[PDB]
C-alpha cells in the first residue's frame, strides 16, 4: 500500500 | 502548435467538454494550447490543466507499475516484458517534460498571486516526483533534486503568504511529505511534515475558507491517512 | 505497418501485457500487428483483439454520447460543441473503419471453425452498427443494411453449426437484437428475437459447455434484461 | 436506459 497524495477534484 | 489556430477561449470551453467526456488526453492538449497563448491562468483554469495532465500521467504511471511488477517477478524470460515497461516508460516520461517544458517556457513567474505560484511550483515539484518514480542511473539525482527545490520553494512561500487551512498549501505539503516518504528515503521528515502540516492546520482551523473548506479537510484527512499507514 | 518488424508471438504476449496495464490502444494495435501476419487467430486471440478493439471504441462511444447530449440541449451557442463532437466521431469512425479493414482484408474467410466465421461476421455487424450510431446521411442506410447482412449471415451459420446455448451464438443474437431494436426501429424484431434465443437455450440447456457455461448464463441473463426493459 | 449489448469478458 503506497501513500496517497493530493487526488483529482472539481 | 496544433492548437495555434483556435481561440483561447474555445480551447478552454473545450477542455471543459472533454473533462465531461472523460477524454483527458484531448483536455490536456487544449489546455497546453490554452497556455500557449501566453496569457496567465485563472484558478478555475489551473484546475482543469491540472486534471487533465493528473489524469494521463496517472493512468501511465498505473500502467508503469503494473508492468514493472510483472517485470521484477520474471527476474525471480524473453525481452518482451522490459521492452513494453520502456515503451510505457518513456511515454510517461514524455508528458513529464511536456508539463515540465510548460511550467518553465509559461507558469512559473515572479508575479501573480501566491495561490499561483505556489500551484505551478507544487506542479513542477510534482511532475519532477513522478520522472523519479521511474529514473535510475545519473538522471534520478538530478531528478531528486529538482523536485525537492521546487517542493521547498513553493512552501516557503505557502508559509510566508497563505493561512494554514489553504487546500493549495495543504496539498503541496500532502505531496512533499509523501516525496519524502517514497522518493528521498526520509521517512522521518515525513511524518514531521506531515503532523506538522496537520497540527498547524487544526490550531488555525478557523481560516477555513467557505469557497474551499470541503478541499481543505479532504487533505487534512489524506495527511492524517498517511500518517496512521506511517506510524 | 509500426508493427512489422515484431515477432507474432511477441505481439500477443505484449497485447496480453497491455491488457493487465488497462493499455487497450496498445493492446489494439499489438493485436492488430498480430492479424497482419496473415496466421488465422485462436479464441483466445480472438478474445485479445476483442476485448482490445471494444475497449478503444466503447470509450469513443460513451464520450460521443456525452458530446452528442450536450449538442442537442444546446439547440433548445458557438460552434465549439459541434466541432469537438465532429472531433470525437471522426476518430471513433476511424477505429471502426481499420477493424472492418482488418476483418474484410485478413479475419472473414469461408473456411475455419463455425466460432470463428460466427465470430468475425458478428464483429462486422457489431462495428457497422457503432459506424450507425453516428451515422445520418446517404451514409446511413449503406451502413445499417451493410450491418443488417453481416448479423444475418453470422445468424444462419450459428443456427446450423451451434448449439443454442452456445456463448458466441448467444452474444450474436442479443446484438443482432440490440441492432433491431435501437438502429432499425424494428422493436418487434427486437423481443421476438431476444426472447427466440432466450428460450430455445433454456430449452436446450443441456448443451451448455463446461469450459463456456458462465459466459452462455451471462448472456442469457443479458436477454432477459432486455426483454423486461423493451416490456 | 439503453440496451444492453454483450459485454467484455476474460
Ligand atoms: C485556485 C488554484 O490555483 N487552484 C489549482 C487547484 C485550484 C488546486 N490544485 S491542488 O493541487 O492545489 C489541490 C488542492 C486540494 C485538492 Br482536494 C486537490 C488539489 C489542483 C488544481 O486546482
Ligand atoms: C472462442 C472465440 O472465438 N471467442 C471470441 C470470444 C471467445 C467471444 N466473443 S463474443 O463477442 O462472442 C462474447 C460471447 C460471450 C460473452 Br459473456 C462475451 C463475448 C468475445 C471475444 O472472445
Ligand atoms: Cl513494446
Ligand atoms: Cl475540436
Ligand atoms: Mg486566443
Ligand atoms: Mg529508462
Ligand atoms: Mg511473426
Ligand atoms: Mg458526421
Amino acid at each position: 500500500q503506497r501513500s496517497t497524495s493530493t487526488p483529482n477534484v472539481h | 502548435g496544433a492548437m495555434g489556430s483556435m481561440e483561447r477561449a474555445s480551447l478552454i470551453q473545450k477542455a471543459k467538454l472533454a473533462e465531461q467526456a472523460e477524454r483527458y488526453e484531448d483536455m490536456a492538449a487544449f489546455m497546453k494550447g490554452a497556455v500557449e497563448k501566453g496569457e496567465e491562468l485563472s484558478c478555475e483554469e489551473r484546475n482543469l490543466l491540472s486534471v487533465a495532465y493528473k489524469n494521463v500521467v496517472g493512468g501511465q504511471r498505473a500502467a508503469w507499475r503494473v508492468l514493472s511488477s510483472i517485470e521484477q517477478k520474471s527476474n525471480e524470460k524473453g525481452p518482451e516484458v522490459r521492452e513494453y515497461r520502456e515503451k510505457v516508460e518513456t511515454e510517461l516520461q514524455g508528458v513529464c517534460d511536456t508539463v515540465l517544458g510548460l511550467l518553465d517556457s509559461h507558469l512559473i513567474k515572479e508575479a501573480g498571486d501566491a495561490e499561483s505560484r505556489v500551484f505551478y511550483l507544487k506542479m513542477k515539484g510534482d511532475y519532477y516526483r513522478y520522472l523519479a518514480e521511474v529514473a535510475t542511473g545519473d538522471d534520478k539525482k538530478r531528478i531528486i533534486d529538482s523536485a525537492r527545490s521546487a517542493y521547498q520553494e513553493a512552501m516557503d512561500i505557502s508559509k510566508k503568504e497563505m493561512p494554514p487551512t489553504n487546500p493549495i498549501r495543504l496539498g503541496l505539503a500532502l505531496n512533499f511529505s509523501v516525496f519524502h516518504y517514497e522518493i528521498a528515503n526520509s521517512p522521518e521528515e515525513a511524518i514531521s511534515l506531515a503532523k506538522t502540516t496537520f497540527d498547524e492546520a487544526m490550531a488555525d482551523l478557523h481560516t477555513l475558507s467557505e469557497d474551499s473548506y470541503k478541499d481543505s479537510t479532504l487533505i487534512m484527512q489524506l495527511l492524517r491517512d498517511n500518517l496512521t499507514l506511517w506510524t
